[PDB]
């Protein structure tokens, strides 16, 4: 036919967080007292309406006799089996966990249209008969990596990176919201994105802000997560990872710290090195190998980039390489402005004192300065924060990086 | 019912035929040194009340060093006779092996077997093998060499771990090894061995003949 | 199994962890009833000076 | 001399500054997050409904027939038969997991069709043969017989006029003209390896011959050969090289055979042992006794240096087709492939673009064609200009290939 | 009763054993290396011993084993099974081979490509003992083999195989066969009816996958 | 709970009871049951170092609403460094005696064991077990092991040391930020641990331990000579001036060896002469011989 199987009958489950991200006074004002009490009004009413929903149900028929005997027809300890072959005379063959294979029948109310050798089924003990078929069959290691919560704030949280914010939006958000531009030129959007640069720059923030403002689902992978010891358990989890992402929504996958997943693919003398190297060679195959990909985007991030496998850096797999350099004397002002949002700031301070005088330090340095200067106010019994806090804080944070590089040869 | 346990996997416990094979007066004329080792091991094991009479906290470890053949291991064998301890002797060579991670776990396998047991003596035979950091290893398989010391320090003077564990080591020239080992509180005793001198050639010729 | 060189790769005290304990514990020092050992080999590169 | 905490001074802090709305705004946020929870367990609508048919058809079965198919129906098992003896059953039967029994035939069997090595339905109590079975087919080779056309024509593999010419000789020409090889007295090669830089077009030539094959074609997932159990991966090799002999002239495509074995060593006494057993089983069903006949093997790799010389021998892999970079005439043909289906200015030239990509692959050329349209969406256009492509070359290549030679260039003009 | 072949892996180890199965009628029994490895416990020693008891039932039967280094490895200690059934399949081979006296008629042939995997002290006396190494073809043995496989084609009679051995060096027997196959198809490109010395020279460069341009140094 | 054990009846496979104490066969080493350890006041002369640890550990646990009103994030990273024998491990045990909280002891070398992948993932299983005891303090012993440096590939450096290190680099700074869990790391060799966990998103407090002053060597000497019984006519300040830059931990070695001189005399009385002989015994030198090395390098 034209529309065979109507594409797996499957919906998508997106997140349930971000109930109301509008707390925009951002201070102790009565608006935020008024706004949150409105949220209290709707959720209490949603509680009381569903409380009335399970209350005022005088309908009892309980199966109209059909499913009730069926729930007694099946055994109460329902077991789990595995199909091997299909003998379609309502008497098929199965396989247990040990491999005990049984010429079982099909005790009914199961359509013989979604059962394939490999699909796990539901069995009995007294007669081992097929009662149902087990669905979704996910190994509970990939369901841990399914994010349900939008962790932090939106793009207005980070302190000015707008040239590279517009880059990642071209490949993730804009093709999903408005794919009318691309059909006018027939150009598929890019798939793979590398985030690379010095540490403490904003790599982990840029993934969390995308996972906040999105519509598809989200998957996180922490580095050495797909590494096991059973010599085939490594590459098998990678297949189920992209299988779940393909079966669900047109979603994106974030795999972080891929410097522990690739280094130039050399051959050597250790035997545990190869099951490392083999799992990382079939990720190459699932990504841009045989026929198709689907609508799955991959975002990858390291600190060092030159120690990677050149088979992963090539286009077709990753089409964007994004540098995150250390900041300037201009967008650094936006870093100090945002991290001093909700703190009592005395009018003696100048933000441009510490910016212009010293020209070396990351964005994660600036958050440590704002927290340390706040600790100095309680250290000398204060609420407001003056310049003398930042004089001691800019010292105490920066004394963790060594003295220098060479003497006055150059001039 | 609970059976009597065994803790029986990696047994080096020289106990009850055969630990001794030697008496205490067999060694010829190490009289400064027979008196010194006895103060740190044999004396606090029996007359523990003398240290509590002053508040001394008797010393933990002893480092012996000298030329190869001045009667070092014989002194360790002589303690094993006239003690009532669980003597454990370990060569310092079977944990510098391959299979990354097995080395530092064999250090844990000794002390978990020791601290579960009686007042015991842990005699590491030679650490004129790995005993010295003295550089940051920017190589491979040398930080595995370096980290066995780090595991040795963590279960020597890490937490309290106090009750009745004693460590004896024996080497050649001791200037090579780590200064982190040589702080007191970890390696309180330093004993040097001369070869003989005169009056000690007489004592060994007397006792052997 | 293979060859035995000096102290580089696995051409190490794997003999001498056993070997110095044999002449301690098999016979002689730790012994039973004047059993006699007869050493016989044609390779060795590394040996004990105390042997 | 710095200490500033004492329990009385704690009570200074949390009363100074907004004593009115501090807890008044806080516990509203606290109990609503409690109320986020208390809605969720009050819903409880998980509903993992599966197995059930539409409840309008099984009504006839689950009236009495389901109860009629509990006690008279059997939970019989399937087994295998070793042999038989004369004048009697004397049937010797194994399970390969359970024990080996010696049992009797039942009444419902014909004693002729109890041939050796046959799967048979066996009772649970007295273990009598009841129903013989059709033979077992391997379940995972059926999963990897492709049965599907990927749509790549040979007109998309431009820049490779001679590498296709070598590959046309081995695969396509004996399957359509098996005459001129015999009528001159030669034999075609049966194994072709593909090697070279990544992104050069290895997968394209394999994807395009799956289009125009008119034959059995088998993709093989490489890491299915590596298993958890000992000897299991070697058994998967055998079932692949048996069914290929059944039908005539089936194609087998391996891919990234670097993973399934590259070198045979043993110095630390161990390592990739089980991988070697699967890899050496592949060798003995490739050459040895019982030559295979009409089975063609294609392999492709990115790292051809680290492969076993047991596979480098001709007779197993006979033709070494390598892929290189297209010089200029290749690339000018590649730009006309990847940019014909996009809204461009109808007057631009492509030979100027093929200059500025000196050491580039077919993947890098397509990335320039996709990026140039992305600059048109940065502005508000619907057709690509010449400077759209010129900025795209600097974005793809010059942003990563050189940074010292472009500003400080004055050694070369 | 023990003959072992070894050498570089292109010399004709399997090619020699097929001819001995061809001309002799003495109940040839082929056996591969990784066939003895099975999944469940103790199945390989069943498969080792039953075939040897089968080959004892026939008097003249002789046994060939290919890739003995697939199991003939330096045995190492472990704690998670793994190899701790292979030695039970290995020692069963060692116990059976010393199980019978070396008389008639169950001579055993083995062949590996690398010697340094095998257990040398485990053979050593009355086990697999006779060393039959297969060196690379010297000069005329290359020119002989290239004449053997070129028996079935239209060769124009101005081709000296000694002139081919001048330029062909460090090849095994199979690469000498590969020159003979590729030269037939180069003449098929231009539709030539017979071969020439130039046709082999291009077939030589195709084996190690070379090609030539105008290199503008050479006038 | 998902991934939770239950009691299952063998009668009809009916559920019986939720079983707590989830699968974890390797918390024998972690969360030490008993703490009859040392006290808080016998540290003796590190008061600048001690009060900073109150600011990062006690203050966020006892009073979290201060950081709410002040409007900053709360710190969670502590690094302790210095020469050996300068009170690095007492301060772990002094906090653990008074924490009123869960204390998880991890030495820095058992994250290796022997098989790849399982030598890493228990670190991920370590910190997720700290979510059970929702306030917690986890301590590191001697990170001159894993946590050193991302070296090159090849058959050099080590991958698996880095494979474990990246998980430590990420369970406290990944997609999910943890709360009410604080880490303390203590080691020497400051410049050779890696510059990705030294960034101030990870470790907020770096605290030195210099060798003590002459006023500070006196106070250390008073703590360990407390139960020691001195006669009269004895000056500890003169003995404290006999240590030109002692470690502080070797003040005990003076205190033990001086009392040892009375033990061999069958005496309990300890004079000032017993200490002055014990100063020359404990304090030694490298004794660089032959002088040619010195004068090649004048
Ligand atoms: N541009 C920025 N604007 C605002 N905050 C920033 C910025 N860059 C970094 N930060 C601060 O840095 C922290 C995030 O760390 P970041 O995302 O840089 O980790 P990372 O890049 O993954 O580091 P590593 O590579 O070492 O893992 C946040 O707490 C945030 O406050
Ligand atoms: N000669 C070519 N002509 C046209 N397009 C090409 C050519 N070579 C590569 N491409 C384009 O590059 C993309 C990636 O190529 P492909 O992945 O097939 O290279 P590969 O050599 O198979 O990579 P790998 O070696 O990693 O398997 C293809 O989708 C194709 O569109
Ligand atoms: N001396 C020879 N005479 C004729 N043909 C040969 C000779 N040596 C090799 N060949 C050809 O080369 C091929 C290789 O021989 P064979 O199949 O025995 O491989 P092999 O050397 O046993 O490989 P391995 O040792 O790796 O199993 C044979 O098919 C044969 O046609
Ligand atoms: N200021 C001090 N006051 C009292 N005792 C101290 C002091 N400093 C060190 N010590 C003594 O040092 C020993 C503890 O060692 P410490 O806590 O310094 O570990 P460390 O030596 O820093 O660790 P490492 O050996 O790895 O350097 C204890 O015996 C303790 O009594
Ligand atoms: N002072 C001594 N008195 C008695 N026997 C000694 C003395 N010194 C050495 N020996 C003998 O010499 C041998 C030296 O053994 P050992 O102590 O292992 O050497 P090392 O001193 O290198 O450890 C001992 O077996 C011992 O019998
Ligand atoms: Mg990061
Ligand atoms: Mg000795
Ligand atoms: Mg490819
Ligand atoms: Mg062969
Ligand atoms: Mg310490």
């Amino acid at each position: 036919p034209t529309r065979v199987g109507k594409k797996k009958k499957k919906t998508k489950g997106p997140d349930a967080a971000s109930k109301l991200p509008l707390v925009t006074p951002h201070t102790q004002c009565r608006l935020k007292l008024l706004k949150l009490e409105r949220i209290k009004d709707y959720l209490l009413m949603e509680e009381e309406f569903i409380r009335n929903q399970e209350q005022m149900k005088p309908l009892e028929e309980k199966q109209e006799e059909e499913r009730s005997k069926v729930d007694d027809l099946r055994g109460t300890p329902m077991s789990v089996g595995t199909l091997e072959e299909i003998i379609d005379d309502n008497h098929a063959i199965v396989s247990t966990s040990v491999g005990s294979e049984h010429y079982v029948s099909i005790l009914s109310f199961v359509d013989k249209d979604l059962l394939e050798p490999g699909c796990s089924v539901l069995l009995n003990h007294k007669v081992h008969a097929v009662i149902g078929v087990l669905m979704d069959d996910t190994d509970p290691l990939v369901t841990v990596m399914k994010v349900e919560k939008a962790p932090q704030e939106t793009y207005a949280d980070i302190g000015g990176l707008d040239n590279q914010i517009q880059e990642i939006k071209e490949s993730v958000e804009l093709p999903l919201t408005h794919p009318e531009y691309y059909e006018e030129m027939g150009i598929k959007p890019p798939k793979g994105v590398i985030l690379y640069g010095p540490p403490g720059t904003g790599k982990t923030l840029l993934a969390k802000a995308v996972a906040n403002q999105t519509s598809a689902t989200f998957l996180r992978v922490v580095g050495s997560e797909l590494i096991q010891k059973y010599l085939g358990d490594g590459p098998k989890l990678v297949r189920e990872l992209f299988r779940v992402a393909e079966e669900h929504a047109p979603s994106i996958v974030f795999i972080d710290e891929i410097d522990a997943i690739g280094t130039k693919r050399y051959d050597s003398n250790s035997g545990g090195e190869r099951e490392i190297q083999r799992t990382m060679l079939e990720l190459l195959n699932q990504l841009d190998g045989f026929d198709s990909r689907g609508d799955v985007k991959v975002i990858m991030a390291t600190n060092r980039i030159e120690t990677l496998d050149p088979a992963l850096i090539r286009p077709g797999r990753i089409d964007r390489k994004i540098e995150f350099p250390l900041p300037d004397e201009k967008t650094k002002k936006r870093i100090f402005q945002i991290h001093t949002s909700r703190m009592t700031l005395a009018d003696d301070v100048t933000l441009d004192d510490l910016i212009m005088a010293k020209d070396d330090l990351s964005g994660a340095d600036i958050k440590a300065i704002c927290t340390e200067a706040g600790l100095m106010a309680l250290r000398e019994r204060r609420m407001k924060v003056t310049n003398e806090d930042f004089k001691k804080s800019k010292e105490n944070v920066l004394y963790k990086k060594q003295e220098g590089t060479p003497e006055g040869l150059y001039l | 019912d609970v059976l009597p346990p065994e803790a029986d996997s990696s047994i080096m416990m020289l106990t009850s035929d055969q630990k001794p094979d030697v008496m205490y007066a067999d060694i010829g004329g190490m009289d400064i040194q027979k008196q010194e080792v006895r103060e740190a091991v044999e004396l606090p094991l029996t007359h523990f009340e003398l240290y509590k009479q002053i508040g001394i906290d008797p010393p933990r470890g002893v480092l012996m060093y000298g030329p190869p053949g001045c009667g070092k291991t014989m002194l360790a064998k002589a303690v094993a006779h006239h003690t009532t301890a669980a003597f454990i002797r370990v060569v310092g060579s079977e944990f510098v092996q391959k299979y990354l991670g097995e080395g530092p776990r064999m250090v844990r396998d000794v002390f978990r077997l020791a601290k579960e047991n009686a007042p015991a003596i842990i005699f590491i035979d030679e650490i004129d093998a790995i005993a010295t950091k003295r550089f940051d290893a920017q190589t491979g398989a040398d930080r595995e060499v370096q980290r066995i010391l780090l595991e040795l320090l963590n279960q020597m003077d890490g937490f309290d771990q106090n009750v009745n564990v004693k460590v004896i080591m024996a080497t050649n020239r001791a200037d090579t090894l780590d200064p982190a080992l040589l702080r007191p509180g970890r390696l309180d005793r330093k004993i040097e061995f001369p070869l003989p001198d005169r009056r000690q050639k007489r004592l060994i010729f007397s006792t052997i003949t | 199994g293979g060859r035995r060189f000096s102290e580089g790769t696995s051409a190490d005290r794997e003999i001498q962890r056993t070997l110095m304990e044999l002449l301690n514990q098999m016979d002689g020092f730790d012994t039973l009833h004047r059993v006699k050992m007869i050493m016989a080999t044609n390779r060795p590169d590394t040996l004990d000076p105390a042997l | 001399p710095i200490r500033a905490l004492d329990e009385g001074d704690i009570a200074l802090l949390k009363t100074y500054g907004q004593s009115t709305y501090s807890r008044q705004i806080k516990q509203v946020e606290d109990d609503i997050q409690q109320l986020l929870k208390k809605i969720n367990e009050l819903t409880g609508i998980k509903e993992s409904d599966t197995g059930l048919a539409p409840p309008a058809l099984w009504d006839l079965a689950a009236d009495k027939q389901t109860l009629q198919s509990e006690q008279p129906l059997q939970v019989a098992r399937c087994t295998k038969i070793i042999n038989a003896d004369s004048e009697d059953p004397k049937y010797i039967i194994n399970v390969k997991q359970f024990a080996k029994f010696v049992v009797d035939l039942s009444d419902q069997v014909a004693p002729t069709d109890i041939e050796e090595g046959m799967r048979v339905g066996v009772d649970r109590n007295k273990y009598q043969i009841h129903i013989p079975l059709p033979p077992k087919i391997d379940p995972t080779v059926t999963m990897m017989q492709v049965e599907e056309k990927p749509d790549v024509t040979y007109s998309d593999v431009g820049g490779c006029k001679e590498q296709i010419e070598k590959l046309r000789e081995v695969v396509e020409t004996p399957l359509l003209h098996p005459e001129r090889f015999v009528n001159l007295g030669i034999e075609p090669p049966k194994g072709v390896l593909l090697f070279g830089p990544p992104g050069t077009g290895k997968t394209l030539c394999a994807r395009a011959v799956a289009n125009r094959t008119d034959a059995c074609f088998i993709r093989v997932i490489g890491s299915e050969l590596v298993q958890k159990y000992v000897g299991e991966g070697a058994r998967m090799v055998r079932e692949l090289f048996e069914m290929a002999r059944t039908k005539k002239a089936c194609l087998i495509f391996f891919d990234e055979i670097d993973a399934i074995g590259g070198a045979r060593f043993d110095d630390g006494a161990g390592g990739d042992n089980e991988v070697q057993r699967t890899m050496l089983e592949l060798i003995n069903q490739l050459d040895g006794f019982d030559p295979r006949g009409n089975i063609k093997v294609l392999m492709a790799t990115n790292r051809p240096d680290t492969l076993d010389p047991a596979l480098m021998r001709p007779g197993r892999l006979d033709r070494k087709i390598e892929f290189s970079l297209p010089d200029l005439e290749g690339r000018t043909h590649i730009f006309k492939i990847h940019a014909r289906s996009m809204s461009v200015e109808r007057d631009i030239r492509f030979e100027l673009l093929a200059r500025l990509c000196p050491n580039s692959t077919g993947a890098e050329i397509r990335s320039v064609c996709t990026e140039a349209g992305m600059f048109a969406i940065r502005a508000r256009r619907k057709i690509a200009t010449e400077k759209d492509f010129l900025e795209a070359v600097n974005k793809v290549i010059k942003s990563y290939a050189k940074f010292s030679a472009t500003p400080r260039y004055m050694t070369y003009n | 009763k023990g003959v072992l072949m070894y050498g570089p892996p292109g010399t004709g180890k399997t090619l020699l054993a097929r001819a001995c199965a061809a001309q002799t009628k003495a109940t040839f029994l082929k056996l591969a290396g990784p066939q003895l490895v099975q999944m469940f416990i103790g199945d390989g020693a069943k498969l080792v011993r039953d075939a040897f008891a089968l080959a004892k039932e026939k008097a003249p039967s002789i046994i060939f084993i290919d890739e003995l280094d697939a199991i003939g490895t330096k045995r190492f200690d472990s704690e998670k099974a793994g190899d701790r059934e292979v030695q039970r399949t290995m020692l069963e081979l060692l116990n059976q081979l010393d199980g019978f006296q070396p008389n008639t008629q169950v001579k055993v042939i083995a062949a590996t490509n690398r010697v340094d995997i095998l257990d040398p002290a485990l053979l050593r006396s009355g086990r697999l003992d006779r060393k039959i190494e297969f060196p690379m073809p010297n000069e005329e043995a290359r020119a002989r083999i290239m004449q053997i496989h070129s028996r079935k084609m239209n060769v124009s009679p101005d081709v000296n195989y000694e002139e081919l051995a001048r330029c062909t060096d460090d090849f095994n027997g199979a690469q000498c066969k590969a020159v003979c196959v590729e030269a037939g198809m180069i003449a098929l490109r231009r539709g030539a009816t017979e071969l020439t010395h130039e046709d082999y020279m291009e077939g030589i460069l195709e084996v190690q996958a070379k090609k030539k341009a105008n290199l503008q140094y050479y006038a | 709970t998902p991934n939770c054990r239950v009691a299952l009846r063998n009668d009809s496979y009916t559920l019986h009871k939720i079983l707590p104490n989830k699968v974890d066969p390797l918390v024998s080493l972690m969360m030490v049951e008993k703490v009859p350890d040392s006290t808080y006041e016998m540290i003796g002369g590190l008061d600048k170092q001690i009060k900073e640890i109150k600011e990062v550990i006690e203050l966020p646990v006892k009073h979290p609403e201060l950081f709410e009103a002040l409007g900053i994030a709360q710190p969670k990273g502590v690094l302790l460094y210095g020469p050996p024998g300068t009170g690095k491990t007492l301060l772990a045990r002094a906090v653990a005696h008074h924490t009123d909280c869960t204390f998880i002891r991890v030495s820095g070398s058992e994250l290796v064991q022997k098989f790849i992948g399982e030598g890493a993932r228990m670190v991920r299983e370590l910190f997720v077990m700290a979510r059970e005891h929702a306030p917690s303090i986890i301590f590191m012993d001697e990170i001159d092991s894993i946590g050193s440096s991302r070296l090159e590939g090849g058959s050099g450096g080590d991958s698996e040391v880095q494979r474990t290190m990246l998980e430590l680099l990420n369970q406290l700074d990944g997609f999910e930020a943890t709360k009410n869990i604080k880490v303390i790391m203590a080691t020497n060799r400051i410049d050779i641990l890696d510059s990705a966990l030294l960034r101030p998103g990870r470790i907020d407090r770096k605290i030195e331990f210099p060798p003590p002053n002459e006023e500070a060597r006196l106070d250390i000497l008073k703590i360990h000579s407390r139960k020691m019984n001195l006669t009269r006519g004895i000056n500890l300040r003169k003995i404290a001036e006999l240590m030109p830059g002692a470690s502080g931990a070797e003040v005990k070695g003076v205190c033990t060896e001086a009392g040892m001189y009375a033990l061999r005399e069958r005496r309990v009385h300890v004079t000032q002469e017993d200490f002055e002989m014990a100063v020359a015994k404990v304090m030694q030198k490298d004794s660089e011989k032959n002088m040619s090395i010195k004068k090649l390098w004048k």
